[PDB]
């Protein structure tokens, strides 16, 4: 409730000051109350295009590949970079039952 | 309780090779020149089964 | 109104080690959270500027652990008393809310600079 619906944000008012260098945001009640929304609003549909514009045709990929893991870790660290928990995009690598389901 | 094991291995042995007449007949059915032109341009020689039949078929049907 | 840590914490006490090895009886100071659970120490803290592992002491029997450390933040945190410097290893493993709830308890209500 502090980003307003172009992406600016404004509320400073409990926040603390530490050394520079050293800051920790906390990012937990704001992307997983908003998952639900990536995917009915279809946010994630302008990386198709091929210098993620949605005026540049598709991308043409090899027909041939399969593998698609450099591109998931990539799409993690650019939206959510501060989300502090391993994800693996290959779930064969998982520790437990709830790690499956954070990780799929 | 005899004829009954009787019974049932004269007929393991009649599926088994019924199912070995299907995947001899399957086979030889590979253009195996449009395929190994594939299987030979992966990177391993694993690709994706959904594209076998868009690249290397003979017939459409629509 | 999202506050970190509505409640401050408390406790310092025991040690931990600097040699993996050594951690003979004394090395360095562990920071906070008795942590309901039992004991479960948040922060770490150190007079020096060598930590590679520390055994420091638990409850129970099985209370040697490697509660090892990673890269740290050096801090002036200013003593009341007069200047001192204290390099902050925190706990191996700690996640982004209880390095809030630290660095809120030891700087807010802390003289730092
Ligand atoms: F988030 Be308000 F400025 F208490
Ligand atoms: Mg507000
Ligand atoms: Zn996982």
């Amino acid at each position: 409730d502090n980003q307003d619906l172009n992406g600016n944000w404004y509320d400073f008012g409990d926040f603390i000051q530490t050394t520079p260098g050293s800051g920790v945001p906390v990012v937990d009640s704001y992307y997983s109350l908003l998952m639900p929304i990536l995917t009915l609003t279809r946010a994630l549909t302008a990386e198709s295009h091929v210098d993620t514009d949605l005026t540049k045709p598709y991308i043409k990929w090899d027909l041939l590949k399969y593998d698609f893991t450099e591109e998931r870790l990539k799409l993690f660290d650019r939206y959510f970079k501060y989300w502090d928990q391993t994800y693996h995009p290959n779930c064969v690598n998982c520790l437990d039952d709830r790690c499956i389901l954070h990780c799929a | 309780q005899m004829y009954k094991q009787a019974r049932s291995e004269d007929k393991r042995a009649k599926v088994t090779s019924a199912m070995q007449t299907m995947l001899f007949t399957m086979l030889r059915k590979l253009d195996n020149d449009a395929l190994n032109n594939i299987i030979n341009n992966a990177r391993d020689g694993c690709v994706p089964l959904n594209i076998i039949p868009l690249t290397t078929a003979a017939k459409l049907m629509v | 109104n999202n506050e970190l840590s509505p409640v401050a914490l408390r406790q310092m006490s025991c040690a931990a080690g600097t040699t993996q090895t050594a951690c003979t009886d004394d090395n360095a100071l562990a920071y906070y959270n008795t942590t309901k659970g039992g004991r479960f120490v948040l922060a770490l803290l150190s007079d020096l500027q060598d930590l590679k592992w520390a055994r420091f002491p638990k409850s129970d029997g099985t209370g040697t652990i490697y509660t090892e450390l990673e890269p740290p933040c050096r801090f002036v945190t200013d003593t009341p008393k007069g200047p001192k410097v204290k390099y902050l290893y925190f706990i191996k493993g700690l996640n982004n809310l209880n390095r809030g709830m630290v660095l809120g308890s030891l700087a807010a209500t802390v003289r730092l600079q």
